[PDB]
């Protein structure tokens, strides 16, 4: 009925077998795209 | 011993997931009041322009599911929860030399039965500042 | 799917313990080949007899517990571990100075389908070496 009950219930589903080390694609011969870039904050040294 | 059960039913990990925020309402915001109060200035540090001080911060925000009613646990108002263990936001430097983010201490945290959170760590802190 | 099915089999505790190493018949060695390869040398310092250098060193050894019969998990060949889960033989420096014996990232480890284990972690090292 609230939000942060229904929070709790979507995190307990999630990680019922998520699983750390497993490449996270669905077949095999399917790449990640892991998309970058930098911001610099300061130039110390 | 009514601070114990009042300790083991407000922290129950069935209950409480410190992950998640406390809004309620359809998404309202929570409200961090803050301010500062320092205690010495250390050092500034002219060469590599650090100022290092040593400082105080109070924060104070609202939470809604850690209340009681107060007589059913015989007239107590306000207790101690061992901070970190409750759900903080996380407010730090951001101006900061060597990397020391958060604050040092992690200090108990007073709770009312409002759901009023009090909150007062102290921390050293090397901000870089420009030198006229 | 099915390589996450294979890493929940492969590292289950009660089946994988740790450290212990691998061997079955009434104590028969293992075997571990390395070679290493240089990136940079950074620095001699002459003051205080210390060269700082930047090495990847490659280990490969042979286990036997880690194997799995590849056509019941649909043709895989080669997987890959984190390392901090599987035994490791221990290889350190040992004329250090200044105090850091491990290597510095702990990256993954390939594991085939023999048991046949390739890994290659970074470091930064800072060897003593005398200077005439």
């Amino acid at each position: 009925e609230t939000r942060a009950h229904a929070e709790e219930r979507l995190l307990k589903k999630l990680f019922s077998g998520y699983n750390k080390w497993s490449r996270p694609v669905a077949n095999i011969s399917d790449v990640v795209l892991v998309r970058f870039g930098l911001s610099i904050a300061q130039l110390i040294d | 011993d009514t601070e114990e059960r009042l300790v083991e039913h407000l922290l129950d990990p069935s209950r409480y997931n410190k992950l998640i925020r406390p809004a309620t309402n359809g998404s309202e915001l929570v409200t961090v009041q803050l301010m500062v109060s320092l205690a010495q200035l250390i050092s500034v540090h002219e060469r590599e322009q650090i100022m290092t001080t040593n400082v105080w911060l109070t924060q104070e925000w609202e939470d809604y599911r850690l209340t009681w009613k107060p007589e059913e646990f015989d007239n107590m108002k306000k207790v101690r929860l061992p901070s970190k263990h409750i759900w903080l936001p996380d407010v730090v430097l951001y101006n900061n030399a060597d990397g020391m983010y958060e604050v040092s201490f992690y200090s108990n945290a007073v709770v009312s039965y409002d759901g009023s959170i009090f909150w007062l760590p102290p921390a050293i802190y090397k901000s870089a500042c420009k030198i006229e």
